[PDB]
């Protein structure tokens, strides 16, 4: 995997 | 109050005392990810200094998280050049890291970094 | 590096955005307790600040604390007025208030709000 | 309890 888009 | 006395250099010596608390790893409460770099920090400072860690950090639920993985696009060198800036208010800015620097301060949502870096590049335009 | 751009006001743009936390009770991190009333904070910021708050927050241990209970002698409105000062740089010194401020002041070892002190009580003698 | 003497 996760991310901070 | 209205009677009040002011320390000019106050705010600064804050910052100061602050960065040396990062570099010697003390109070700091998260690990930002980039790539497959790794920065300590404070989240108070981070906060302070960008829009979207603002946004991250008063979320209830992303707040608690010791790990914080970016966009897999932002460039380690871009971000390390911004959490020195948030620190110290010297942003190392160059012919070579200035595309890079930017795309980050616009993601991270850094304003002043962000017309700075346009201000650079219509300049040499 | 050699190479870089400063922006004026961004030590006090973060210590406004920090004082923003502290009223908002975002990341405080430790209560202060001073005869029977309490104070939150940010541990760094009382470290920043403070000679006493370095010691105690340096130390493996009592830094895991959520609460310090500071000496029975300190005066409550005495530590108020410099924790504002902490995140705001602004010192609300008046006549009846700069004994309890200076005693607090020497306790919490703020050496400038200590030397700012001495010299307005000087000046009044 | 305790305090910082
Ligand atoms: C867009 N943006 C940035 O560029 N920075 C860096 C700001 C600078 C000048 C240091 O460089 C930002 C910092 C913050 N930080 C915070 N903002 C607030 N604000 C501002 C907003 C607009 C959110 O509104 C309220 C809630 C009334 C008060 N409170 C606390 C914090 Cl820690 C936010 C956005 C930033
Ligand atoms: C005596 N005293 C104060 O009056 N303040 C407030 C300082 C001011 C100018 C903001 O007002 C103090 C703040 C700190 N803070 C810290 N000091 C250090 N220092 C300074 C010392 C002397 C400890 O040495 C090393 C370890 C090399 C670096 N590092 C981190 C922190 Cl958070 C300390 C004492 C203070």
């Amino acid at each position: 995997a996760w991310v901070i888009p | 109050a209205d009677s009040c006395i002011q320390f000019t250099r106050h705010a600064s010596d804050v910052l100061l005392n602050l960065n040396r608390l990062r570099s010697r790893d003390i109070l700091t409460d998260v690990v930002i990810v980039v790539s497959r770099e790794q920065f300590r920090a404070h989240k108070t400072v981070l906060m302070a200094c960008s829009g979207l860690f603002y946004s991250i950090f008063t979320d209830q639920l992303k707040c608690n998280l010791s790990v914080i993985n970016l966009d897999p696009e932002i460039n380690p060198e871009g971000f390390c050049i911004l959490l020195d800036f948030m620190y110290t208010s010297r942003l190392n800015l160059r012919e070579g890291n200035i595309m890079a620097v930017m795309a980050t301060a616009m993601y991270l949502q850094m304003e002043h970094v962000v017309d700075t870096c346009r201000k650079f590049i219509k300049a040499s335009e």
